[PDB]
């Protein structure tokens, strides 16, 4: 994860560059820091980057639910017994499980 | 007798197997859960049912001289001297 990308076309003193990387990161965090405004001098720019691979494309709920349901189907245990439900769901499912399986 | 049984015989002298892919059948049964469960359900439900021998119809049959008690024992209790009733029904 990245918060800010700043670009310059000159070789600006690697050591103090890393020091400023630490300083900005600590200062601009609202949990530990009280700064909000940044001023760029000397020609340093800010690249408007985006996020390439997010965690919202990985929607794995339906597949995992399907695998669990298919395993329960294979053994024969009704899903209501594992999850739990209302009385009309509780007792007939218990009878069906015991008898049929 | 039927005057046209010879034509029906000539149309199909012998039976044809309709289970085209036995090996694929076995592999699918052995490695996929929605087939194993359904097939086992059908076979077990069919094997659970019993049978009752009742009245005797006054017709000439292929096998004659068999009493009601013997049929009751064969269909319900133990068909073969060497095999289970449940195994026989499931097979």
């Amino acid at each position: 994860v990245i918060g800010l990308i700043l670009e310059t076309d000159e070789i600006l003193n690697k050591k103090l560059r890393e020091r400023k990387q630490e300083e900005l990161q600590l200062d601009y965090n609202p949990s530990t820091g009280q700064s909000s405004v940044l001023i760029l001098d000397g020609g340093m720019k800010a690249k408007p980057y985006s996020q390439i691979s997010s965690f919202k494309d990985l929607d794995f709920k339906e597949d995992i639910e399907g695998f669990n349901k298919s395993i329960c189907l294979a053994f024969g245990v009704p899903q209501v017994l594992l999850d739990g439900g209302n009385n009309a769901n509780i007792r007939p499912n218990i009878e069906l499980f015991y008898y049929m399986t | 007798l039927n005057p046209g049984q010879r034509i029906i015989r000539d149309m199909e002298p012998v039976s044809h197997r309709t289970n085209r892919k036995p090996f694929t059948t076995g592999q699918a049964y052995s490695k996929i859960e929605i087939l194993n469960r359904t097939a086992n359900m059908v076979i077990d439900s069919a094997a659970e049912c019993s049978y009752t021998v009742g009245d005797k119809y006054n017709i000439v049959t292929y096998a004659n001289g068999v009493k009601t008690k013997t049929l009751d024992t064969l269909l319900n209790v133990r068909p073969n001297p060497f095999m289970d009733i449940s195994t026989f029904r499931r097979l």
